[PDB]
């Protein structure tokens, strides 16, 4: 973001950089991580149920913002950071709207 | 919802009815013991299909009695009361703790807890009307009810339902 | 300890779920409870009340609807009391 | 045998019951797919069966205007069968009350379309028995349909079905 396009780039002793390239886009799955994901999804689901019970205004606001199709750079400021950081290269990102099948919070949780 | 399938029946015939013309006699018996009937496996049995070329063709005399047993195969229409989707039924009778909706053949009831608590039910109505905007219980009373579950028992069909959903109760 | 607390949690959660359901009925002559569906199949011809099969007694409704919030609050405060055990369990699962 | 619980709900995400599943076998040995039906299609075929059996009885002793038709098939029913079918009276009242097409030809054209589309049978039978012209509202009604079908395809079928069917 804040680099000049026509700077000078030098690299030193990166003769094993292919391994860094490989791990840049490689990932593993474990059982306990799956368990933690299940527990986190349940916690998020119950939190969403509680929020829908007490004040559905924020959820409806988020849902209509997704209906307009805003994104992380659209809504988030600089001082707040994205939770799930962008895993893919920005040249390959999707920039269109969220589908209605996952647009609702409960839809996305079930998804 | 209504279904079509080939189905088998199991019929006794008294030996007094061993006259020369019994095939159509059995067809008649099939009519008034298939049409207008209820079970658990197939629900309310509406009417018969394939009146011609029906499949009986053979029968065994029961050993201890002169009754002759026959096996009848036939296409028909029944009703299958599902669970979990919307029907726009009609209400004929009501109770103090909920209305009894007659969606066609059965009488599905909605408990006073199964109606939404924000529905502005007034007990001083004839019949007691659980209306908020438009779903006033009338002689017509087209109410979008979702069957909870049609609980199956011995051949007397009963169901439960609720209107705690958007456009549920509302058409 | 984990099995007992899990059993207690599931027991009380299903207690609250069951207490959110309609309370039901009973016939006090035979002292036998009756569900809402059992009331439905035991109604009178008037389509108003429900009569017992054996004692032929008009069914009287069970009293648990006010108990729903009481069991919810008992669940909440019991979780509050048990919460240090939950935190210690979390730290134990962190440990080996 | 193992007491074989098999808990199963009936919905439209291909969540179908065992007792009425799709692939059966008929008694002559040929495969028996499930026959699910539309409300207007049932409305037609009850009349078809009634006129067929009535003409069958016309040969036996020889050898679509709903207000007339319900009471006429009623008196045809108590011509031979009994008067106990009050619930069956309720059923064809329901059929003539909420069946999406009064006429046969619109139903026939819709089925002629669906025989080319090759949609899911119980899905499209539920859609046909339903009487609505709003695809997104139908998706809000049934989240099973909301998850299954795209709204664009749902409306692109719903409008070319809605222009044909008799509006109410």
């Amino acid at each position: 973001n804040e680099v000049s396009k026509d700077s000078i780039v030098i690299f030193d002793e990166a003769h094993n950089i292919d391994n860094v390239c490989i791990e840049s886009l490689s990932l593993d799955l474990t059982t306990d991580a799956l368990r933690r994901a299940t527990r986190g999804a349940n916690a998020l689901d119950e939190r969403i149920s509680e929020v829908r019970k007490v004040d559905s205004q924020k959820l409806q606001d988020e849902y209509e913002k997704l209906v307009q199709g805003l994104h992380s750079a659209d809504i988030l400021t600089d001082q707040e950071e994205p939770f799930v950081e962008t895993p893919v290269l920005p040249q390959d990102l999707l920039t269109e709207a969220i589908p209605g099948n996952i647009r609702r919070a409960e839809h996305f949780v079930s998804f | 919802m209504f279904f079509i399938k080939d189905l088998s029946l199991n019929i006794t015939l008294h030996p007094s009815f061993f006259g020369p013309r019994m095939k159509q006699y059995l067809k008649t018996k099939l009519l008034e013991e298939v049409e207008g009937s209820c079970t658990g496996k197939f629900g309310y049995i509406l009417c018969v299909l394939d009146y011609d070329n029906i499949d009986i063709q053979r029968g065994r005399i029961l050993p201890t009695d002169g009754s002759a047993e026959f096996n009848v195969k036939y296409r028909a229409v029944v009703f299958k009361p599902f669970k979990g989707e919307v029907v726009d039924g009609t209400v004929v009778s009501c109770s103090q703790h909920g209305f009894e909706v007659q969606v066609g053949p059965m009488k599905v009831f909605v408990t006073k807890h199964l109606m939404p608590q924000d529905l502005t039910f007034n007990a001083g109505s004839n019949p007691p009307s659980y209306q908020s905007s438009e779903d006033v219980i009338t002689i017509k009373s087209r109410i979008r009810v979702k069957i909870e579950g049609c609980i199956s028992q011995v051949s007397s069909i009963h169901a439960i339902g609720s209107i705690k959903e958007d456009y549920l109760g509302a058409i | 300890i984990k099995w007992k607390v899990h059993q207690v949690v599931q027991r009380l959660k299903d207690d609250l779920d069951k207490n959110s359901e309609p309370n039901g009925y009973m016939c006090p002559i035979c002292l036998t409870k009756y569900t809402q569906l059992e009331a439905v199949q035991l109604l009178n011809f008037d389509r108003t009340e429900f009569l017992c099969s054996l004692c032929d007694e008009p069914l009287v409704e069970d009293d648990s609807g006010k108990k729903n919030k009481e069991k919810q609050d008992k669940l909440n405060r019991l979780m509050d009391q048990i919460q240090p055990i939950i935190d210690s369990l979390k730290k134990i699962d962190d440990s080996r | 045998r193992l007491k074989k619980v098999e808990e199963e709900e009936n919905a439209a995400t291909l969540q179908l019951g065992q007792e009425f599943q799709l692939k059966q076998i008929n008694h002559q040995g040929e495969e028996e797919e499930l026959i699910a039906l539309n409300l207007s299609e049932a409305r037609l075929v009850i009349k078809e069966a009634l006129v067929e059996r009535r003409r069958a009885f016309k040969r036996s002793q020889k050898k679509e205007t709903r207000e007339k038709e319900l009471e006429s098939i009623d008196v045809l029913l108590e011509q031979t069968t009994g008067g106990n079918n009050k619930d069956l009276k309720n059923t064809m009242q329901y059929l003539t009350n909420f069946s999406r097409f009064r006429d046969q030809e619109t139903v026939g054209a819709v089925i002629q379309l669906l025989k080319s589309t090759g949609l899911h049978p119980f899905e499209v039978a539920q859609l046909g028995s339903l009487a609505c012209d709003t695809a997104d509202e139908a998706k809000t009604l049934i989240p099973s349909l909301n998850n299954k079908i795209s709204d664009d395809e749902l409306e692109r079928i719903l409008k070319e079905l809605s222009n044909l069917e008799t509006l109410y």
